[PDB]
């Protein structure tokens, strides 16, 4: 196979002596990527106003989220440093070396600024149009409110101010397609407020960090894009 | 050459087609292969392979490269593959028909198929010109976020690939088993996505062609590239007629 | 052996019963330094002005604070008078007397004021320049900002006031040192809040405490350095 | 060449250096191989072994050689060996120091050492030049009483020697067992004889090298040269600074 | 093995047969040059006359000739014209061919002239500093007089006038060199009179004539030198 081949090698020493992937001297084996890609990162983070929102606002979305085991596309602004000099994490590096995926995502939404009832909801199908979120009244007509029947979750930011749900894999095909361009992916997120609590005259400031379920597999292994250093900004 | 006729040459034969090569290949596989089981699960028609006509090796293409013009990572090849090969026989208006080729006859007749390539490259140098070419596939290269910050050679070398050095004067022979967003493929412009895009294969120049200064010496190459499917099912029988083809859309 | 060498003994009476080090009379048996040293003592305490931030301190470090199993250079002022009349703790006194060690530390962050989502994060190998913390707009360019993919932990101060985490010992060499003048240490622990929760007109009062963990241990025992007594201050 | 890469190269390691070959080679012993037994009567003290250094191969020089200058028997190299070897690193003043060659360091803390040698050389001209070398060791040849009329590479063919043909490219190994007139030899100017001075090996020009008439082609060649010892005992144990090296007598 | 290596060997006819090394023809076997080596030949040949001798002349050195297995430098005058149309002898082009030796030699000293009790004695390591033996009164201080206890020997040329004498091999190292240039070879060989027999006013006739030993061997086989051949003489 000629990715590893390894013709007429000439090696002076021995090979070194192995630690079983550091847990000869630390306590713990770090041999797969999958593994770091379960640590959770950032996905997105946004702020809300009132009056970039709807006109009525009671039950209604505040933001859809597209969910891609990629990142979202990052724009480095001024208002989060974290995607200017941090560039990516490390979950969307890892995900462009890989053709395609099968599997869900863990997410934890940390919705405060607020504090009434919030709530989460999963649209497997309704995908792929765009590589931003959609903010308040953006969001298009049938987007709006909650919907019947597709699974959510309701919390109390009084009670417990972080959701964390995860999103099941639901499509009709084989894969998921890492890398997409822009039904490929695991559909749309939508997280809204319950009825019309009155919002803080700056903000609701969410933020989305995600990770990889259980039965998540990255698939098909071709090369890497090309990469910017992290410390040439 | 110590013989009457010049050494054994080594016969690779499948179907009616017989190839001949002389010297030691250079394999990869662009996965693992399988046996494909879901796929009973979209169709429930019976799946028709025709063994006789589509395991057969078929020519594709040649393209000629040349001293003047050798960067590294000049693009011999790009294309949408399968879509370039089964659709290379083209009309006076550029509209390919899957009427001519008996491999390609029975994608006229169906609607969706699924099978596994084989992409098979010959170069023929003389002894005295030495350069290096690869060869790499990608997974539906084409429809990725940055597809064209993927075509550096330095790239290619980590998607799977074979290397053919012109000094030697090798074979090359690059499996490629079908994976796909989906268990088949369309195979004409229908439900309105392009028919039979898999992927997209790269010919690239590695090591850039030269020759000496000398007049007389070539300072043209050709490379020449064979393809022949496996495991071919096709589902979904339709009249020939019933779909159109539209002219290819071409790669950046 | 000359530590413990004992010439020419005298010795006019018997050796006095034993307790089973106090186990008899006292329910329990103080037979080890390495279960004093598992008492929580503190470790840095600080407060933190708005002003003395960053200029967008949207979620950013406020403390880098550097991991030392001996304590942190101490300065007795008169705003916190423990410094000044207690000096050090128990810890960095049985800390002094050793050479090397191989654990992790264990530490209760108690970051009120502020009552928003706050987060530690541990950098294992960015050591170790100084013995002193470093507060908010003076901590360097690339530790400002949460990382990706570095061990770190969230806790709304709504739900909880403390933080409770402990910091394993991920190093190259086989000993840290105890003792160091000024990557021998722990690396460096940064805490820092999650996105702009407006700051209180005075502080937000932060204090470590900290500990060893189980799998600690002080390595090499040597002297200890001269001390100076407390009822003298 | 028929595979992508040219072949199957063939390795010699010892200790950590590892050097390629990709031809059959050309083998001689300069007398009948032995292990030393009398050698144990001249030393009260352990004889001390180093195999980690100095069984390792070493680059020892270059020499080129051109068309316009190829006599027959023109000498490449004519040295006092191991003296020239093991001397080879000189400091501004031309005055040997045994300290950073890490196979000679133990040459300078003892005052007697014994070990076989092996030689070996290295020629890598293209297909179209053609000549031939021949590399002889004449065992104490400098104190001979004639030694300037055994020059000729008539003499040559007649100590122990190796043949490096230039049309076919192959390597050459000479193996030299320790045989002297005491059972050790100095490695300084002790006791006021040289040191080290077993014998002399020449590079002669038996055939002489002839290319083509064209102006491109090369009209020079190099000549490498790696040597090891083989079973190194030394003895003697005294300072590096008691004694002194002068710069070493050359060859008439 | 180069030496000998035959690569593509021809050959159009059967090996001829033996006769053993000359055996089956004549009645020995010449299968070897250590054998023809042990045939007497001349070593050297010189006259000595009153006169350059010794001012008092009694039991003095009249010769010192060195031991060498090779020959001593030639030199082809016209007074003995053997050296001059004979060149050498076997032993000297047998022993031109080998590097070193092991052994000694066997010697026969005819000293007519004189008839009076001559004597010979080996100096075993007094070597070797000329090619050219010294005469009479050019010998050295402590070489003039015969010594105590080295190996000697004493005959009245009255009795006989032959002295058949085998030289030991006494040295340190391991091999005496053959060919040397000018403790290598067999050291001194002193030859003298016994007490001041009137000599003949022409000369005292010495001829030395040597062999091999038996346990001497020629031990390393290089080249032979370029030759001269006698015929052009």
């Amino acid at each position: 196979m000629e990715r590893t081949f390894t013709p007429n090698v000439m090696q002076p020493t021995p090979l070194l002596p192995t630690t079983n992937d550091g847990r000869v001297t630390f306590g713990e084996a770090f041999n797969d990527l999958k593994d770091l890609a379960r640590r959770y990162q950032l996905y997105w983070e946004g702020t809300i106003l009132e009056g970039n929102l709807r006109a009525i606002r009671r039950n209604s979305a505040l933001v859809q989220l597209p969910l891609y085991p990629h990142g979202l596309r990052i724009q480095p602004d001024v208002n989060n440093p974290i995607w200017n000099i941090m560039r990516d994490g490390h979950i969307p590096v890892i995900s462009s070396g890989f053709r395609y995926f099968r599997g869900g995502l863990r997410l934890r939404i940390v919705v405060e600024g607020l504090n009434s009832c919030v709530w989460v909801q999963h649209h497997p199908d309704r995908p792929s149009i765009f590589s931003r979120p959609i903010i308040g009244r953006y969001i298009a007509a049938k987007d709006a409110y909650r919907n019947h029947a597709y699974a959510a979750y309701v919390q109390n930011m009084s009670v417990n101010r972080t959701i964390e749900v995860e999103v099941p894999f639901y499509q009709p095909g084989l894969y998921g397609m890492l890398n997409a361009s822009d039904f490929t992916g695991l559909g749309d997120l939508l997280i809204g407020i319950e009825g019309e609590q009155p919002i803080p005259k700056e903000g609701i400031e969410i933020s989305v960090y995600y990770s990889i379920a259980d039965d998540f597999s990255f698939n098909i292994f071709c090369g890497f894009p090309p990469m910017v250093y992290c410390d040439e900004t | 050459m110590d013989r009457p006729e010049g050494s054994e040459e080594r016969t690779v034969q499948t179907s009616n087609v017989v190839l001949g090569e002389t010297n030691i290949e250079s394999q990869d596989i662009a996965s693992k292969e399988y046996s494909p089981t879901w796929d009973r699960l979209a169709s429930s028609e019976v799946s028709d392979e025709y063994p006789m006509l589509t395991d057969r090796w078929l020519f594709w293409k040649s393209v000629k490269w040349e001293v003047n013009d050798s960067a590294f990572g000049k693009m011999l090849v790009q294309e949408k593959f399968p879509q370039s090969w089964v659709q290379m026989d083209v009309n006076v208006n550029n509209i390919p028909r899957y009427t001519n080729i008996p491999n390609f006859i029975p994608f006229n007749i169906h609607q969706y198929m699924r099978a596994d390539f084989e992409v098979k490259i010959y170069v023929n140098p003389n002894d005295f010109v030495s350069g290096w070419l690869i060869m790499a596939f990608l997974y539906q290269g084409s429809e990725m976020f940055d597809y064209k910050l993927r075509r550096n050679p330095a790239a290619l070398m980590q998607m799977p690939h074979v290397l053919v050095n012109v000094g030697a004067a090798n074979e090359a022979t690059l499996k490629i088993p079908y994976r796909y967003v989906r268990p088949f493929m369309r195979c004409k412009d229908i439900l309105r996505t392009e028919p039979l895009n898999m992927g997209v294969l790269f010919v690239e120049v590695l090591i850039p062609f030269r020759t000496s200064a000398a007049s007389s010496a070539p300072k043209s190459l050709d490379v020449s590239l064979f393809v022949k499917m496996t495991n071919a099912k096709f589902t979904g029988m339709v009249d020939g007629s019933i779909a159109l083809l539209s002219k290819p859309i071409a790669l950046p």
